[PDB]
Order: C-alpha cells, then structure tokens, then sequence
C-alpha cells in the first residue's frame, strides 16, 4: 500500500468509515501514528510471547515472509580508530552497522575456520572465567558489549593463537518511517526520525494491514483520552 | 405598499423577499450563524466535530 493508501484508509477505520464522527487527525499525527505502529508491530512479532501466536522470527512461513524485507547481512568494521580499554585480554573490538536494530546471527571468518559467534551473558561470562581453561569451543567464539559512543561496540573474544580476519552481521535492518505527506509544507520543521519528505513502508505488503489496524487502535486509544485504555494499549508496545 | 414590501435605494424601487436567495440589490451577500459552545463550561473541553 503507497502512503496514499495508508492515509485514505486510516479515514475508512479510524474516522468512523470516513464519515468525520471521529475527532480527525492531521497528516503528521498520522504519520507519527503509523512510525509507532510499525515499531510495536515489529517488536511484537519478533518476540514470541509478544503476539498472539506465540511464534517468534522463524517459527512460521508468516513471520517469515513478516521480516523477509528487513533481514540485511553487513560487515562490523575494526574499531582499532579509539584505543579504547577492553574487559577481556584477547579482545578486538568491532563496531555493527549503524541501521541495526536486531542482531539474529553472527559469525567470524578466523585464520583456523569459519566460527559461529555466542552473545554470552554476564552471568555466564563470569561462569566460564572461573574454569581452567576459559577458551570457547572449537567451533565458536563469543561476543559482549563494550565502551560505545553513538555505535554498537562489541568485544569478539575468540580463542587465543587465532586471528580475525572477518566478522560478518545478520540483523533486522532498522525500519524507515511512514509519512504520508511533505511535513514541511504545513508544519514547519516536525520530522519522524529525521525525515521531513514522503518515506514509504520498507516492509513487506503481507504487515501493511497489520501495521495500519494497529495505527488505528492507537488512535483511538489516545482520543479516548482515559489512562486505562491508555496504559491497556501501552502493553503492546514492546 | 398594498400586501407587498418595498424597498428604494440608488434611485430605484426594490421589491422586497421576489429575488433570488441571497441577492440584495443585484448584489451576492453572505450569510452565518454564530453560536457559543460552553456545555459544562467549568471543564476544560478539546472542541472536535
């Protein structure tokens, strides 16, 4: 659906099928309406427990195709620019993409081999510290986050006696806003995310619907103006 | 005059509520209605449709 479509059939939902019975909402509030939507649309159905299904990512052909428009592979670039101070002896630090918004897999291309990339936890990282020999397996290496400025900076702890050469990102591309007309015309400088012109939806048409049912709930939700509906409807916002 | 309203301006007769709606002496004039909209005026109200 062009914006187009999305402002027009905002109207033939939210306003009462465009019938003007509802209070009427401006074209940014639609805008900013449809950005919300589309952020809480994507959140919930990335995680499981926060759609009605129970099913994350990868757990049906829906969510699937849902993020198939959002999946991007980049490289993380050495960050050897700032001698920064890292946690770990034998960490080198990498800076990702700056358009991340969910990382889902990584992996370093070493001198010894291909290694699929762990993000450990505090609590585990403190776990395997206390052992012996506290080295990865063979065939993996691990990944916490570090000292970082207007980035992601992650320390990629691989085995020692190796060499990184590589280190490849999947993650779910941050996505664009939806705006449905040049804001600047009428309002003088209000952007979504940094946008004052038209900026269509990046993601595939199968959660246009989705995204704009939940645009409109949110509507309604704040012209109703009680704080239940308000704080009932803030519950899907992650 | 008789059982029919007359009106003389500009050197000419007019006579009166025969012509076309809204046309006072060959001439288009605008109509309104202004209303004040306080119902529980004591609260503060967003005014909507």
């Amino acid at each position: 659906m062009n914006v187009n479509e999305f402002s027009n059939e905002f109207d033939v939902l939210y306003n009462n099928i465009m019938s003007n019975a509802a209070p009427g909402l401006n074209e940014y509030e639609k805008s900013v309406l449809l950005t919300k939507a589309q952020e809480e649309i994507v959140k919930n159905y990335f995680e499981p427990a926060g759609n009605k299904y129970g099913k994350g990512l990868d757990d049906s052909p829906k969510r699937q195709i849902d993020f198939s428009e959002l999946i991007k592979v980049g490289e993380g670039v050495l960050n050897t620019s700032a001698p920064t101070i890292t946690f770990d002896k034998r960490a080198k630090v990498y800076d990702l993409p700056a358009d991340l918004f969910l990382v889902i897999n990584e992996a370093v291309d070493t001198n010894a081999g291909t290694k699929q990339i762990v993000p450990i936890s505090y609590s585990d990282y403190t776990r395997l510290m206390s052992r012996p020999y506290k080295e990865p397996v063979k065939y993996q290496a691990w990944r916490i986050i570090t000292t970082s400025i207007n980035n992601i900076s992650v320390e990629l702890i691989v085995n020692s006696n190796e060499t990184i050469t590589d280190y490849k990102v999947r993650y779910i591309r941050r996505p664009a806003p939806i705006i449905t007309t040049n804001l600047s015309s009428e309002y003088g400088d209000v952007t979504i995310n940094g946008v004052s012109t038209v900026s269509e939806c990046e993601l595939n048409p199968i959660i246009h619907s989705e995204i704009l049912q939940r645009a409109v709930e949110l509507a309604k939700a704040a012209y109703q103006g009680d704080l239940q509906a308000s704080v009932e409807l803030g519950q899907r916002s992650e | 005059v008789s059982s029919e309203f007359y009106a003389f301006k500009d050197g000419k007769m007019w006579e009166q509520f025969a012509g076309d709606y809204n046309m006072f002496f060959g001439e288009y004039k605008p109509f309104s209605i202004t209303f004040v909209a306080n119902a529980e005026e004591p609260n503060d109200k967003i005014f909507n449709t």
